[PDB]
């Protein structure tokens, strides 16, 4: 066993309430029943759910349950409650090399809503500081497609762009995305026309956002 | 559902065994349940045996050559199980079905105060096969039992008769000496104790030492020493010792004197490598496994059973040094011997297969 | 006599 | 007025300074090898104890006789450097160190006998403690009978170390030291070890040397018969000629006995240290694992199980 | 009480050495076993290195052998790893872990975690620029405001709109990382325009681990 990879085939996974949901891993080679499963809610360390691929460790809920087919795992949620919102590892203990799998996201699901966009220019001052940062905002969007782009002078500007993503709500249960763009100095002045252009797959058709220098 | 399947060097016998681990509660062993899955056409109306053999390895110094083990049976068992001559099992029933009618049961009872899987410790300049206590089930095609196993169509699968910790605790060991040293002053009073009786392998045993003096003579050191103990009984009966563990302490107590303190010293394998004959538990081949667990043995048992006897005893050890007629070179020791089992509790799993570089 | 030694 | 040829006295310096060393050395790495390292105790075999203790015992004589009798009777004669004290010690130490050695051996032929020929009263009859205390009490036994060498010796007036006894109390002193040193070992080391002999022979066993580990004696039959009539070459002699010191007329009367004792003295010193060097020999030929030990320390200077569902 | 407790994380030079400390309770280090188990900022699970010390047996990842040493003291019931020539691949959130040492895995207790940062950039405070509100472009009923932190390579900074007075839905995005080395996090909220010529909009932001504070107000133009 030179090395094992513990593919788990869902990255994320969108779920509801009382659903029931499974989270497929292959290995790159028989690993026995030596195979464990984790949850880790974000910002926390990873708990043991399942071990021996079908053994429920002592005070984990029944709702979780593991088996395995072949050099394939599976772990079952069934009747997945709100308190199940995390990442899901696989681990096979079989070989020094200890690999966990890729994770998977399990998320709560709900209806879709419109999102909304707004532009931000840079300030003055960062203007006078000599750096631009040309921002546009994403509210409330479920489908988590988003990828905005810019379109600065009828120019596709791609590579520099940064991008944010906050977390699930807790009541909202929604993702906000805040993008922003660098330029140099002398860039901010070359190009007078800038734009926020939003692909998202929550809506019928793409939505821009233009702005141009001295618009409020 | 997980079964282990060793076929033949050529490919026409095949066991098929549930556990490797066979527990020995003391009154009944569990079974050696499997199913030998033949081919008529090769066999050509020849017989199937299955042998459950318990075999003591052992070596010699005599010859010049290195590593040529030997073997010594001290339990041989057969069963002829293709022309059928106890009713099947639930396994054996499942296994039955998924294969079809060209697969043939067998079973094995071993019978109680039969050794358990341990393996001896081989030393370093050691290049054959460990010595100890092992099982091993034997399915081969032969047409009589005295006829040559021909490798070629018999399959060897080794297994292990292991034990458990007792469920019900013990009572707690305690033991107490007096010695007078030729001048009857007073008692040198001395007490050990452990905290419990039963140990599981890598926990610390809490020794609680107490010492109570009353004579004119001073306690240089106190030594705590864990001792393994090993009845094997190859060709004579025989008995061996090894310190697992020590703790040697410069405590002093002064004539007319008390002395209580709690020592804490725990057995394990890393700091008894060395020790070549060291007593572990039984091997499938050659994986590293713990020392070796207490040997349970029947309130009515019959004694001076074959194999190896694992035992453990905490030995605590006062080197007095004689003082006004002597250059305190004579050290008359008191010391104190407490028994207590070292085994693994009832599992929920299989033991080995867990971790392998 | 010759005991100079033993 | 000792006559002698340097050339032959220096040869048999050479020779004893060759057997001193030898014999120390084989002494020094026999009691390093039975130190019984860590978990190597049968618990059952207590030959150990009386190896190690005859081991001692000849390092022992060697040490405290070879130095002090080179110089002090072969190389120079006429003076001496501890005094009276010193010479009667040296003698009391001499005569503790063959004690020792004598009933050392007589106990380990004891303790193979009742080992050997009648394995159902030994264990009744010995154990580790028992066996430590007899150790002990041979030694105690050993000093308690040479401390009349310290009684009977002296210095006289030419540096002699002759003792100051009269002819009768040395007599009888020297009767007592050769029967209790020779007689008494000598008839139990045969008939014990014939006894061994032939019920070794009539069997044509087993030595657990190890954990799971077992040995056989190459030459249980040779060598214990030459455990016998080599202490018939090398006590005999030397204790025939300090026998011959006194009680037999007066030197038969100043022939060429002068010279003769005086070869006598050299060739049976050199038989008495030849004993304190063939032991070792002795146990690196009987036992195999003794000799690989002894050897190693002195270095220092078919498918597979698949699995399946049901 | 069966808990871990990790000490010894922090911001080190790359190429320079880390003592992580994971102190034991409730177990001891014969009956289990300890191992390192780290995991990158939004990346999965990794094993590192693993001590037996019931076997003395130390195991290592392929990337991290020539560097790290696992070690485990017994008298105090602790586990160490040396981390040494450390590059910028060795940022991560740092878990010690314990599994049973007789036939058992599958790590049952896990500690906090410690994250080990290694990056050649120093601490600097932050600086804040407003973003002007787009009272023409922007189409939502309620008009969105915000400021932007930028340039700081401690621990994120607390931005509080009206010292928290703002309760308005506000969103604080979590810090990224830039090339230069420099966190930045972004801070909006939607507010309704009937109360944008009266409501003040200022932030606060505070980095005491840097030990800055700066305000300013964001107006609609
Ligand atoms: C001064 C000479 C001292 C002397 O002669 O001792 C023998 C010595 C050590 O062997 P020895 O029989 O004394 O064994 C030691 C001791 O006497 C006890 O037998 C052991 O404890 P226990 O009570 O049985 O449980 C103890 O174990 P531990 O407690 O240390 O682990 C042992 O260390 O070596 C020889 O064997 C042959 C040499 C003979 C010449
Ligand atoms: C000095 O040698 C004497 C002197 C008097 C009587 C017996 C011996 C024997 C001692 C050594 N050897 C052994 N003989 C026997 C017999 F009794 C069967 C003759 N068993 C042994 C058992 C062990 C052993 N070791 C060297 C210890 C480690 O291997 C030596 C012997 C042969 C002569």
């Amino acid at each position: 066993a030179s090395d094992i990879q513990m593919t788990q085939s869902p990255s994320s996974l969108s779920a509801s309430v009382g659903d029931r949901v499974t989270i497929t891993c292959r290995a790159s080679q028989s690993v026995s029943s030596a195979v464990a499963w984790y949850q880790q809610k974000p910002g926390k360390a990873p708990k043991l759910l399942i071990y021996s691929a079908s053994s429920l460790y002592s005070g984990v809920p029944s709702r979780f349950s593991g088996s395995r087919s072949g050099t394939d795992f599976t772990l079952t949620i069934s009747s997945l409650q709100p308190e199940d919102f995390a990442t899901y590892y696989c681990q096979q203990y079989k070989y020094v090399p200890v690999t966990f799998g890729q994770g998977t996201k399990v998320e709560i699901k709900r209806t879709v809503a419109a999102p909304s966009v707004f532009i931000f220019p840079p300030s003055d001052s960062q203007l006078k500081s000599g750096t631009a940062s040309v921002v546009c905002l994403l509210n409330n969007f479920y489908p988590r497609e988003a990828k905005v782009q810019w379109k600065v002078d009828n120019a596709l500007q791609s590579g520099n762009s940064q991008e944010s993503v906050t977390e699930q709500d807790s009541k909202d249960s929604t993702y906000s995305l805040s993008s922003t763009l660098t330029l140099s100095k002398a860039d901010y002045e070359k190009h007078k026309v800038y734009a926020c252009e939003v692909t998202h797959q929550g809506l019928s058709s793409p939505v821009t956002k233009s702005f141009n220098r001295g618009e409020c | 559902t997980r079964v282990f399947k060793k076929a033949s060097p050529n490919g026409k016998l095949t066991v098929y065994l549930g556990k490797r681990d066979f527990v020995d509660h003391i009154d009944l062993v569990d079974p050696v349940d499997g199913v030998v899955l033949v081919d008529p056409e090769y066999l050509k109306e020849r017989r199937v045996y299955v042998t459950l053999t318990c075999a003591f390895r052992y070596g010699r110094e005599d010859l010049d050559v290195l590593g040529l083990t030997f073997r010594k049976d001290l339990f041989v068992a057969n069963v002829q199980s293709f022309p059928p001559a106890k009713p099947l099992t639930r396994l054996q029933e499942r296994l039955i079905k998924k294969l079809g009618e060209h697969a043939y049961p067998f079973t094995f009872e071993i019978p109680p105060n039969l050794p358990c899987s341990v393996t001896l410790q081989p030393g370093p300049e050691d290049t054959g096969k460990a010595c100890g206590v092992d099982y091993e089930v034997k399915a081969f095609c032969a047409e009589n039992l005295e006829e040559k196993i021909h490798k070629r169509n018999s399959v060897r699968l080794v297994i292990r008769k292991v034990q458990y910790a007792p469920e019900r605790p013990g009572p707690q060991p305690t033991a107490e000496t007096t010695r007078q040293f030729l001048m009857s002053d007073k008692p040198l009073h001395l007490e050990a104790s452990l905290d419990k009786e039963i140990y599981y392998h890598g926990e610390p045993i809490s020794v609680n030492v107490h010492v109570t003096n009353n004579t004119n003579k001073t306690v240089k050191k106190i030594k705590i020493s864990v001792r393994q103990y090993a009845d094997i009984c190859l060709f004579n009966t025989a008995q061996y010792k090894c310190p697992v563990a020590m703790e040697e302490a410069d405590d002093t107590v002064a004539p007319s004197s008390t002395f209580c303190k709690v020592y804490t010293l725990t057995p394990f394998l890393a700091n008894n490598r060395e020790k070549r004959g060291l007593a572990l538990d039984g091997k499938l081949k050659h994986e590293d496994t713990n020392l070796a667990s207490s040997t349970l043995l029947r309130e009515g048992a019959n004694r001076e059973i074959l194999g190896i006897i694992v035992s453990y005893k905490v030995k605590v050890k006062l080197v007095v040094s004689r003082g006004g007629l002597l250059g305190d070179l004579a050290s008359s020791d008191v010391a104190v011997e407490l028994p207590f089992t070292l085994m693994h509790p009832k599992p929920k799993e299989e033991p080995p297969h867990r971790e392998v570089p | 006599r010759r005991p100079y030694i033993l | 007025d000792v006559n002698t040829d340097i050339y032959s006295k220096v040869l048999v310096t050479a020779v004893y300074l060759a057997l001193f060393v030898v014999g120390t050395v084989g002494n020094t790495v026999t009691a390093f090898t039975l130190a019984r390292k860590k978990s190597l105790q049968s618990l059952q075999s207590t030959v150990h104890y009386h190896l190690g203790s005859l081991a001692l015992s000849d390092l022992l004589t060697l040490l405290l006789a070879m130095p002090v009798e080179l110089y002090n009777f072969i190389w120079v004669h006429h003076p001496w450097a501890f005094g009276d004290a010193g010479c009667r010690g040296y003698y009391f130490l001499r005569d503790a160190c063959t004690y020792a050695t004598a009933l050392n051996v007589a106990s380990l032929s004891v303790e193979r006998y009742l080992a050997i020929c009648h394995p159902f009263k030994a264990k009744t009859l010995m154990s580790r403690s028992r066996t430590k205390k007899f150790i002990s009490a041979i030694w105690l036994a050993s000093a308690l009978l040479a401390v009349p060498m310290l009684f009977t010796m002296g210095e006289q007036n030419g540096l002699v170390c002759t003792p100051t006894i009269h002819t009768a109390t040395v007599k009888v002193v020297i009767q007592v030291n050769t029967f209790m040193s020779f007689i008494f070992p000598m008839v139990v080391i045969s008939v014990l070890n014939t006894i061994i002999a032939n019920k070794l022979t009539v069997m044509v066993f087993s030595m657990a040397i190890e954990p799971g580990r077992v040995q056989a004696l190459r030459h249980g039959v040779r060598v214990l018969r030459a455990v016998v009539i080599a202490f018939v070459v090398c006590w005999l002699p030397y204790h025939v000629r300090r026998l011959m010191f006194c009680y037999i007329s007066d030197e038969q009367w100043t022939p060429f006995l002068y010279d003769f004792y005086h070869y006598f003295y050299m060739v049976t010193n050199a038989l008495f240290y030849v004993s304190s060097t063939i032991n070792p020999i002795l146990y690196n030929l009987v036992s195999a694992n003794f000799r690989h030990i002894f050897l190693a320390t002195l270095a220092c200077l078919s498918n597979h199980t698949l699995s399946s569902n049901a | 009480e069966v808990q871990l407790v990790e000490s010894g994380g922090g911001l080190v030079q790359p190429g320079g050495s880390l003592r992580l400390s994971c102190a034991a309770s409730g177990f001891n280090v014969y009956s289990s076993s300890i191992h390192w188990v780290r995991q990158a900022p939004g990346k999965g699970l990794e094993w590192v290195a693993s001590i037996s010390s019931y076997y003395g047996y130390t195991y290592y990842a392929d990337s991290v052998k020539g560097r790290f040493t696992i070690s485990a003291d017994t008298s105090k019931n602790t586990a160490y790893l040396q981390m040494n020539s450390l590059r910028a691949e060795d940022t991560a959130v740092y878990y010690c872990a314990r599994s049973r040492q007789f036939w058992y895995s599958g790590l049952d207790y896990w500690g906090q975690g410690t994250l080990v940062t290694v990056s050649s950039a120093s601490t600097k405070g932050p600086s804040v620029f407003p973003l002007a509100p787009s009272s023409k472009s922007t189409s939502g009923g309620t008009a969105a405001l915000g400021c932007l932190v930028k340039d700081y390579f401690p621990e994120p900074v607390t931005v509080s709109w009206n010292s928290g007075a703002l309760t308005s839905g506000v969103h604080t995005f979590p810090a990224v990382l830039q090339s230069s080395g420099l966190y930045s996090l972004s801070s909006v909220v939607t507010v309704p325009s009937s109360s944008l010529g009266t409501q003040t909009y200022i932030c606060n932001v505070n980095h005491k681990p840097s030990n800055t504070k700066v305000d300013k107000k964001v107006e609609p133009k």
